[PDB]
């Protein structure tokens, strides 16, 4: 993810 | 509302002023929300400018407004983060997480963030420039109740960066190095910092069971499942992808996680209104199934087949698929006296109405669990009754279209079942 500051299975 | 032209012309005087001044302008820019200008900033070759200014000491708020436009260029595509790295900020940021100045430390450390969130490649290079180190004293308090809420969930949220993505994971010594103030911050009250925590865990917990024995082992299951049943979905979300995951592994962790009592908490989570929910839930289920006998046992004492038989019978198709997998796992491991358990749940009716979807693997899925459960009926002797249950629910119509299908092993286990029991 990034943020801009404003103001048995191993897989399914 | 300053042009770029602007901008620039400040930027470049000999005006420590000025320049602050030009630098907010740019931080304002880049900070509404509409298309901020990054690439037009960029272009005119301000990162440098921005690096550099991180760097004096002596006039802190050009350090928070060139930190903050520097994040807000590293929020962008990968190319921008890459530029930004380029200028050299990866070591400023980490200078500027020691600083006196809590907003500027904070800004550094969403910087960071930034940075590592972008891939595994400028993940492990924040890492190699020492950032764990800093970072991790900045949360070296006794009660992390006496940090400011904004500035812990800004933390957790980097260390979560540095403990995602894969091909390569993060190095083992990291996450060594990490993993404790990780369990404290699980064990913290502020629901962002606990899903962001929960999240970190998950990615912790995603690859080879090596991994997922490093989390296990510092006893974070029980807290997991403690927040697996939690009320605000985005805390549920990841506490249910950290236990798929962890129940991936070997059947010691998966018993690790039944000991906790997750599975008490799965009526809810196999009946949840979000599809995404029910799917990692019955995905977890499906993992759970294929597991030991005493295992399969515990999810039936639980009374969870009546919930796989409804998921089988109604939800999204790929939730429908979960328990279709689910299902043939049971059957598989499962003994005679829990596969006739399974069917008298009421298994068969709705395993073969999915029987008509289109889509191959779950038609072999289901015809693999079909083969198991009319094994366990020659084991009993019982197979004439459950052909007769089969045939009722118009069953055996769907296996005999599947003879004629388009897959060879879809046709050649729908042939064997038709002229083995039908």
């Amino acid at each position: 993810e990034k943020r801009r500051k404003f103001l048995k299975r191993k897989v399914w | 509302n300053w042009s770029v032209e602007d901008i620039v012309k400040g930027i470049n005087s000999n005006n420590l002023e000025s320049q602050l001044q030009a630098t907010q302008a740019a931080r304002k820019l880049l900070s509404r929300e509409k298309q901020p200008p990054i690439d037009n900033i960029i272009r005119a070759g301000l990162i440098p400018k921005f690096v550099s200014f991180l760097g004096k000491t002596d006039c802190s708020p050009i350090q928070f407004e060139s930190a903050w436009a520097l994040t807000n260029i590293a929020s962008g595509t990968s190319e921008q983060t890459k530029a930004v790295v380029d200028g050299g900020a990866i070591p400023a940021f980490i200078s500027l997480l020691a600083s006196p100045h809590a907003h500027i430390s904070e800004q550094a450390v969403w910087a960071l963030g930034n940075i590592a969130g972008d891939g595994s490649a400028f993940r492990d290079l924040v890492i190699k420039h020492g950032a764990i180190d800093p970072l991790l004293a900045l949360l070296a308090v006794p009660d992390l109740s006496t940090l400011a809420c904004g500035y812990l969930r800004n933390l957790t949220w980097t260390l979560s960066n540095l403990c995602r993505n894969k091909n390569p994971a993060p190095p083992l010594d990291a996450v060594e190095q990490i993993l404790p103030t990780l369990v404290r911050l699980l064990h913290h009250n502020d629901p962002e910092v606990l899903a962001d925590s929960c999240w970190a865990i998950s990615y912790l917990t995603d690859g080879p069971n090596e991994r997922i024995e490093m989390v296990v082992k510092k006893g974070v299951v029980p807290q997991l499942v403690k927040l697996l049943g939690a009320t605000e979905l985005p805390i549920v979300t990841p506490a249910l992808r950290a236990i798929g995951n962890i129940v991936t592994g070997t059947d010691e962790q998966t018993q690790k996680v039944i000991d906790a009592g997750a599975l008490a908490v799965f009526p809810s989570l196999l009946t949840n209104p979000k599809t995404n929910i029910q799917k990692e839930a019955t995905w977890t289920m499906s993992n759970i199934t294929a597991g030991r006998q005493d295992q399969i046992q515990q999810v039936v004492n639980h009374g969870l087949v009546p919930f796989l038989v409804g998921v089988l019978s109604k939800a999204d198709f790929k939730t429908q698929k979960e328990a279709a997998w689910a299902i043939t796992n049971y059957t598989s491991g499962g003994t005679v006296e829990q596969i006739v358990y399974l069917v008298h749940c009421g298994i068969i009716e709705p395993l073969m109405n999915l029987l008509s979807a289109k889509d191959t693997k779950i038609i072999q899925v289901i015809l693999d669990a079909i083969s198991n459960i009319f094994q366990a009926a020659e084991k009993l002797g019982e197979t004439e009754k459950l052909s007769i249950m089969i045939e009722e629910c118009g069953g055996l119509d769907k296996i005999e279209a599947l003879q004629r299908h388009e897959n060879e092993s879809v046709y050649k286990a729908s042939l064997n079942l038709i002229e083995k029991y039908f």
